[PDB]
């Protein structure tokens, strides 16, 4: 809520931010003019100046000081907030980068080296409890790596070489054996790095939201500064002149000095927000973007669910035995190394035994299955048993000798009706029928996805399968449309189309071969687990290793659009308050009938003026947790929203500055001050 | 239009002087 | 009496649409550059003979043309009034107008404002008032419609940079919508005992014998453009209270169906030339909402009246001073709220002797920046540009982009909407403080008290917000006051005529995407309240202390 | 030439048709279909012009029947000012006219209400209005006809003969054409 160890230190920052500083902000520039011309006429008027009892005009000044005091308070809380999360998670590597190699494959002769100043190339092999150095990916090895300093959970993750699990980040000691690492990019560069040198190295960065934002906050800062300094020809004429202390007060109690000193406390404490959901970005242009967008991009394996299919299924095909089906399964699958596929065959032989299958790899070459290849044949003795999918299976049969019967057909049209991932691996020419692989579609998903179709969000994935399973699984999630066949070139040209139309994609990436996707992304994130090509090659990054939080990324996103519009509206709509607090107070003497639009009966004209300062100074340092944290955010459509916010933010924002100028003021009247 | 009149026309104007050229500069 | 106020409005606003939905859907037929039935021939015969063909120019070539021709108008219309004595038509041979009056007139005849601050049958000829104000009110009213032309293309336009022709728009409204309903509205004004005379000021013998001089002249001829293009310069120095103006109620009740018909006919227009009706359906909603409002609101306050008359001895209250008696005071009120909302003003009933209340809202209608129903096209971009702050603060407020028709609205666009809005009550209030701190702005007084100030303010409002309706008490015949409202009512209208070409400019290069779940509707009766309070609190927060200086004072005194 | 062509032509002609066609054809056309209405709605006495039945004339004396009071410059009811008053309803001023006009009318109607109807006692909008209610000729029976020695039910019937109604009542107000009034009044003494 309130830690005063940073309140102590960032009270004395907000000191020092008076001078000069307020000329970026506006709004607070002309507030801080209005201060010092107070101040100054309150200075002359206790000394040698006409008009009298300048106390009034040293409070008023007072209270003109502290409201931009106030205001520098939010903007440097939620700075000191980022910069304290930056620190905290600042610590991955602070000491001893003090880890090299002499062979590129496995060296000796390990000494102290300054490593901050390697250029790509080289390979740092860490013992047992040793800090990573840098970023980068494991060549030779593989290891269980903690990631406790930089992460949330204290659970060590595994580590695999020449496997989609290869990625290390230079924070928490590796727990383990001994794994080499291959330098991605020189330290001070990288993207935690980058983010922790612009925060540390705080650059303002308006975003075209906040800047319109900005330029409406300016123009009615213009209409109400005129509308003040106008009053005094109109007054002096009909009576007595209005004093000019009045009418700075009424001038800063007029422009939106909430909203224009909370903007960018908004911003950097939505920026913070994201830094506290694992999630690091490098902008909060990309942040915003990340809200309103109309596709939502994922894939069935892992967003949707793991799956962990589990589904030993016979054929009543031409085959001849479903135990020499199995046989071929099982002399496919000696050394499985994918999840699904092995609890497949381990449940193909909990269904039938082999003998003598005692993983025969001495004779057995194994090929890897990657996203781009699809291809995992192992070659036994003179064979080529096939694991492939689909379309990789006609692909390479439609060359030597093969041919499809319409039973294979039939029987994955059987296999996308009960709904399943169909496996149709074969031998070679024979066709050995089809395998169906069930996966659960298990999760609290689809009450979020249909929260998430009220807000203009098309959920289109990315399942990598045929049309027909890939259709029933989408029919079945709830989701709107599907991709099949899935291919780095194909998802750019959906991407482009989509942007084509003037709508944003959200996406997730985590290979090398999503890198285009990734550079040519309206807004993507990337897990740990992704290597550097397409971590320093994206918009955004994932601190752990969840592609499932993209949703609350545009809910803080929302959040911060939300809270903008919502402190405006209470900004415009506490004017009217305003005007019948000081409007029937400013003239007591040129119109004394005026005093009839007092409605809330107030006892003085000083003391309504200076309540109505005092709420106007009070209203930020009231509103400090609700810009910190957030509107009270909930998942209806745009018209639904709409009137909720009208509703609260635009209703209280006409009736609470009552209540607080009435309390106020008789507060002032018991105290006597008045 | 005394020297209070002219310091206070010339004070505001400068300020929508300000205000103006931070509305079409507004990076 | 409120029985039949009510039954005022309603068969005012229901004969209104009647005859606004036929012409919304000719002035949609002009917007989508589609000649009307049986035109094409001509239109093409005189466009080659004009050299005025097809260029399709963009947006700074369309107010480089529009500007062109204003200010060619402006020259023309000035030399003509500083040498009305050389030409001819002229019976009473009236004297040429002084440098200051004659700048004046022109200025305020160009921009559509047609504040007239001299006796028009003493001061004008003949001449001059059947060829140089006629013309320039044409050629205001067509203006103005082709600024709002420019900007409905643009809304309807898809990734392009070109806007239509200039010339061709202007031609096309002057010779297809202004011309013919004007000369019906003339016909039935001589059909009711206007004015279409050449002849010169006839002598009366008078019953009792006091000799009086009646001035005639092509009354009805400006009086039916006037009315269509919402000018409000009439022939004499009332503005329609003369009975050789507006003689009958009925004619009364023309007038004011002819004040709203463009605007109407524009929204209709413009909700048609989009596919959705439902847009143009929301802003008549909002429109019509904010004038019964104020139309009730007005109508109360002046069957309360002055107090005075029941004190002093009367047989009612009602404040039917500075009030025609071919009209009650319902009607008056109606027809001060119609002209000052629709930038019109002309006058049935002088609104310097209307009640502080029943004169507040004419102030206010004016100095919101003339939204409902306003000018021909200025209303309908004013209102176009509240529209955009309204979806600007929808959009922040759903936390989506703030977008309107498909079409994002940007940075650019905000600036520029920001400019627009900011250009007319920078210019009252500027105006207002001059002419408040100065012996010539403060000599023209008739009221005093807070009455005097509201007078200033009216008359600076009306400068700057293009309406041209005056208190009258004023004297504002001073070269201060000329001059002064002459600078007023020329950056009211060209500096708020350049943003809005340059939204348009920002509003063609864009592309309009369709309607999703989650995209606010701008339509119904959620965005309809949205709208009002935008209006509602941005003409109020800038007014509020003036007007409590101005008329709430003088009501609470 | 920088395109000034299509300007100057574009505004040369559209000068040429608003300024000498649409005036010109509603000139010929009105001039053609209403003389009467077009010339000014003269009503005359064979050569002598006894002025418009829309001006409305200063009548001061007790056998006709006055109208509303005129704020033109000059003289009341003056057409070459046709200016109303311009008086605030807070304005001691107008308190002061209102009351001299109030006795001003107390003091010639002796027979009629103590309560004077407030278009007698209040200016027009144009200082030109021909116009009087039906209620405020009902006020101003007595004085007439004690001065012309003319039945009630007479003056009833001549102003009712004389008075003209709007299409619907709430448009406008019925009026009585004092010009004509007079005028008839004229013309039944002699
Ligand atoms: C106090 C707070 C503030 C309150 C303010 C309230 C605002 C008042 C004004 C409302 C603003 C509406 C804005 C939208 C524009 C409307 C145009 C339109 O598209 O219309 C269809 C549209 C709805 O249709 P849609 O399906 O959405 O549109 C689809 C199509 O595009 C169109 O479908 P369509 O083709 O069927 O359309 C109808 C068609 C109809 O065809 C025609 O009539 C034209 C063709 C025939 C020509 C000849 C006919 C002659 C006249 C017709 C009458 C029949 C004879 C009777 C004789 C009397 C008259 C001579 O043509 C028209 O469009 C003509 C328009 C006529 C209807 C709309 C009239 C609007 C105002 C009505 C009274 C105003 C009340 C003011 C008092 C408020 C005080 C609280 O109408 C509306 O939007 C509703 C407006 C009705 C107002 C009701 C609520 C007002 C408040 C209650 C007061 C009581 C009202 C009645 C009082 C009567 C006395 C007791
Ligand atoms: C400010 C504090 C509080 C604000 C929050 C309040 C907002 C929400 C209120 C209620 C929400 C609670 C949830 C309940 C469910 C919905 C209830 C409902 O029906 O409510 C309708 C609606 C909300 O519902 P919705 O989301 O549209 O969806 C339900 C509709 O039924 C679906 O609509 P649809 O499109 O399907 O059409 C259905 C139909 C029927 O549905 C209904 O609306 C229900 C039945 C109504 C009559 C039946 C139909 C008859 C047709 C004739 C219409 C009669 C109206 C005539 C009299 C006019 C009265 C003024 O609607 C019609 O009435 C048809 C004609 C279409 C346009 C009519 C416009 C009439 C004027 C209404 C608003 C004008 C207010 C003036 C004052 C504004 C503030 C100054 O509420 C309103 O009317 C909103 C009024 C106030 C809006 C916010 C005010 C903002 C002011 C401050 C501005 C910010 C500060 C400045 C910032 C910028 C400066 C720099
Ligand atoms: N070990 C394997 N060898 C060959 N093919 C496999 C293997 N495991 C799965 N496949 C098949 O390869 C295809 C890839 O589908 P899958 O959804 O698993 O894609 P992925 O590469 O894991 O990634 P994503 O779901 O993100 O596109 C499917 O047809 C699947 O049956
Ligand atoms: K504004
Ligand atoms: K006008
Ligand atoms: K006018
Ligand atoms: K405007
Ligand atoms: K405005
Ligand atoms: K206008
Ligand atoms: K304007």
């Amino acid at each position: 809520f309130e830690p005063t160890l940073v309140v102590q230190a960032l009270k004395e920052a907000v000191k020092k931010l008076n001078p000069q500083a307020q000329w970026r902000n506006p709004v607070m520039f002309i507030v801080w003019i209005g201060s010092l011309l107070t101040t100054c006429i309150s200075i002359a008027m206790a000394s040698g100046a006409m008009p009298g009892n300048a106390l009034f005009s040293a409070a008023i000044s007072g209270w003109l000081w502290i409201t931009v005091l106030f205001a520098n308070f939010a903007e440097a809380l939620a700075e000191g907030r980022s910069k304290a999360q930056a620190n905290s998670l600042k610590g991955v590597k602070k000491t001893a980068f003090a880890r090299k190699l002499r062979e590129p494959k496995y060296g000796a002769a390990a000494d102290k080296v300054p490593a901050d100043q390697l250029r790509k190339g080289d390979i740092v092999l860490v013992e047992a409890g040793d800090i990573i150095p840098c970023d980068g990916e494991v060549i030779e090895g593989g290891a269980s790596v903690d990631e406790s300093a930089i992460t949330g959970e204290s659970a060590p993750v595994i580590r695999e070489s020449g496997g989609d699990f290869a990625s290390v980040t230079g924070g928490t000691r590796i727990l383990s054996d001994w794994l080499v690492i291959e330098c991605s990019v020189n330290p001070g560069e990288t993207f935690l790095d980058r983010m922790i040198a612009m925060v540390e190295g705080a650059q303002r960065r308006k975003t075209p939201n906040e800047i319109a934002l900005t330029i409406l906050l300016i123009a009615l800062t213009i209409v109400f500064l005129l509308a003040t300094a106008t009053l005094w020809p109109f007054s002096a004429w009909g009576g007595n002149a209005v004093s000019v202390t009045v009418l700075v007060a009424l001038l800063v109690c007029l422009i939106p000095t909430t909203i224009g000193g909370l903007l960018s406390a908004i911003g950097v404490a939505g920026m913070s927000r994201m830094l506290g959901a694992n999630v690091i970005a490098t902008s909060g242009r990309a942040v915003e973007a990340a809200g309103d967008v109309d596709v939502l991009l994922l894939d069935k394996t892992g967003t949707i669910t793991l799956g962990n299919r589990q589904a030993s299924e016979f054929i009543p095909a031409q085959g001849v035995d479903e135990k020499t089906l199995a046989d071929a399964a099982q002399l496919a699958s000696l050394a499985d190394e994918t999840p699904e596929g092995r609890s497949i065959v381990i449940l193909a032989k909990q269904r039938f035994n082999l003998r003598e299958r005692d993983v025969q790899s001495l004779h057995a070459t194994f090929v890897p299955f990657t996203a781009q290849s699809r291809m995992s044949g192992i070659n036994i003795d003179n064979r080529m048993i096939r694991k492939g999918s689909v379309d990789a299976i006609r692909r390479h049969v439609e060359a030597n000798g093969g041919h499809f019967p319409t039973d294979v057909d039939q029987k994955v049209d059987q296999v996308a009706r009960q709904g399943a991932t169909p496996l149709v691996v074969v031998e070679g020419s024979r066709v050995l029928g089809v395998i169906a692989l069930k996966d659960i579609v298990k999760g609290g998903i689809k009450e979020r996805f249909a929260q998430l179709r009220k807000m203009g969000i098309k959920t289109v994935m990315i399942t990598g399968d045929n049309r027909l399973t890939a259709a029933a699984i989408a029919a079945e999630a709830g989701v709107d449309d599907f991709l099949a066949e899935a291919t780095p070139e194909a998802k750019l040209a959906l991407i482009r189309q989509y942007q084509a139309e003037g709508r944003l994609v959200a996406m997730t990436g985590d290979g090398t071969n999503d890198a285009p996707a990734l550079a040519q992304a309206d807004v993507a994130v990337a897990m740990n687990s992704g290597t550097q090509a397409a971590k320093e090659a994206g918009n955004m990054v994932d601190l752990d290793s969840n592609p499932t939080k993209l949703i609350e990324v545009v809910h803080i996103g929302k959040q911060m659009l939300m809270t903008r519009g919502s402190l405006t509206t209470f900004s415009i709509a506490n004017d009217v308050a305003k005007y019948f607090a000081i409007i029937p107070a400013a003239f007591a003497a040129t119109y004394p009938q005026l005093n009839a639009l007092n409605i809330m009966c107030l006892h003085s004209p000083d003391s309504a003026i200076l309540s109505a300062v005092i709420f106007n100074a009070l209203i930020i340092v009231f509103l400090i947790p609700l810009a910190l944290k957030g509107v009270s955010y909930k998942p209806l459509t745009a018209s639904a929203m709409l009137r909720r916010n009208l509703w609260i933010y635009g209703l209280g924002g006409l009736l609470v500055p009552f209540i607080g100028i009435k309390v106020i003021d008789l507060l002032l009247t018991v105290c006597g001050l008045v | 239009m005394s020297a209070g009149v002219i310091t206070g026309v010339l004070l505001v104007f400068l300020l929508l002087g300000y205000l103006v050229y931070a509305l079409i500069n507004a990076e | 009496m409120a029985a039949q106020g009510f039954l005022l409005i309603a068969t005012f606003l229901l004969v209104l649409m009647v005859l606004a939905r036929p012409l919304g859907s000719g002035l949609a037929r002009l917007i989508n550059d589609i000649p009307l039935p049986g035109t094409t021939g001509v239109e093409r015969v005189l466009f080659r003979a004009l050299g005025v063909s097809d260029r399709e120019m963009n947006w700074k070539q369309y107010l480089c043309a529009i500007l062109g021709l204003n200010m060619l108008g402006l020259a023309v219309l000035f030399f003509m009034l500083l040498g009305q004595h050389y030409l001819p038509l002229n019976p009473q041979q009236l004297p040429g107008l002084s440098w200051d009056l004659a700048l004046n007139t022109a200025v305020s005849f160009v921009t559509n404002t047609n504040w007239q601050s001299y006796s028009g049958e003493t001061t004008l000829s003949y001449f001059s008032q059947m060829a140089g104000l006629t013309v320039q009110n044409f050629l205001s009213a067509a203006s103005g419609i082709a600024v709002i032309f420019a900007l409905i293309r643009a809304f309807t336009r898809q990734s392009m940079s070109t806007l239509g022709n200039a010339w061709v728009d202007l031609l096309r409204i002057t010779l297809w919508v202004l011309v013919p309903v004007a000369l019906l509205i003339a016909l039935f004004f001589i059909q009711q005992g206007a004015l279409q005379n050449f002849l010169p000021y006839q002598a009366v013998n008078t019953v009792e014998g006091a000799q009086q001089l009646l001035p005639m002249g092509p009354v009805a001829s400006q009086e039916a453009i006037k009315m269509l293009g919402t000018n409000g310069g009439g022939f004499f120095n009332a503005n329609s209270s003369h009975p050789f103006e507006n003689p009958t109620a009925l004619t009364n009740f023309v007038q004011m169906l002819a004040i709203f018909l463009i605007p109407t006919a524009l929204c209709f227009a413009f909700g048609e030339v989009m596919g959705d009706r439902r847009q143009g359906r929301m802003l008549l909603w909002a429109m019509s909402v904010i004038f019964v409002i104020c139309v009730g609101v007005v109508m109360w306050a002046e069957v309360q009246g002055n107090p005075h008359l029941l004190a002093l001895g009367t047989d009612s209250s009602i404040n039917m001073e500075g009030k025609e008696s071919r009209f009650g005071v319902l009607v008056s009120s109606l027809f001060a709220v119609v002209t000052t909302a629709a930038s019109c003003g002309a006058v049935i009933a002088m609104h310097d002797s209307f009640t502080a209340l029943g004169g507040m809202v004419p102030m206010w209608l004016m100095q919101i920046g003339e939204v409902v129903f306003g000018g021909v096209g200025s209303g309908l971009y004013g209102m176009m540009l509240f529209v955009l702050l309204a979806v600007f603060i929808a959009g922040l407020m759903i936390g989506r982009t703030p977008e309107y028709l498909g079409k994002k609205i940007d940075v650019r666009e905000m600036k520029l909407t920001a400019l627009a809005i900011l250009v007319t009550p920078t210019l009252v209030l500027m105006g207002a403080a001059l002419a408040m701190m100065t012996d010539a702005g403060r000599s023209a007084m008739l009221n005093p008290g807070p009455h005097g100030f509201s007078e200033v303010l009216y008359a600076v409002s009306s400068a700057a917000n293009n309406n041209g309706s005056a208190f009258a008490g004023l004297s504002a015949n001073s070269p201060f006051w000329n001059c002064l409202l002459a600078f007023c009512m020329f950056v009211g209208r060209f500096g708020v005529i350049i943003p809005v070409m340059a939204i348009a400019g920002s509003l063609v290069s864009k592309k309009s995407q369709a309607a999703s779940s989650g995209t606010l509707p701008t339509h119904g009766p959620l965005f309809v309240g949205l709208l009002i309070g935008t209006v509602l609190l941005v003409g109020a927060l800038t007014f509020i202390p003036a007007l409590a200086l101005g008329p709430v004072a003088e009501y609470l005194s | 030439m920088s395109g000034l062509r299509p300007a100057l032509s574009t505004f040369i002609f559209l000068l040429l048709i608003t300024g000498g066609v649409y005036p010109l054809l509603t000139t010929v056309l009105g001039q053609w279909w209403f003389p009467w209405q077009a010339n000014g709605s003269l009503i005359r006495e064979g050569d002598t012009v006894r002025g418009s039945a829309l001006i409305g004339q200063n009548f001061t004396g007790n056998g006709y029947f006055h109208g509303r009071p005129s704020a033109t410059a000059e003289m009341p009811y003056n057409p070459q000012a046709s200016g109303g008053s311009n008086l605030a309803v807070s304005n001691p001023e107008l308190d002061k006219l209102i009351a001299a006009r109030v006795a001003a009318l107390r003091a010639a109607n002796p027979d009629a209400s103590a309560s004077v109807p407030v278009e007698l006692v209040t200016a027009s909008a144009s200082g030109l209005d021909n116009n009087i209610t039906p209620q405020a000729a009902a006020w101003q029976i007595p004085r007439v006809a004690k001065a012309r020695n003319l039945s009630v039910e007479q003056l009833t019937q001549l102003i009712a003969k004389y008075s003209q109604q709007p299409l619907v009542k709430y448009i406008g107000q019925p009026v009585v054409n004092i010009v004509e009034l007079n005028l008839a009044l004229d013309k039944l003494d002699e």
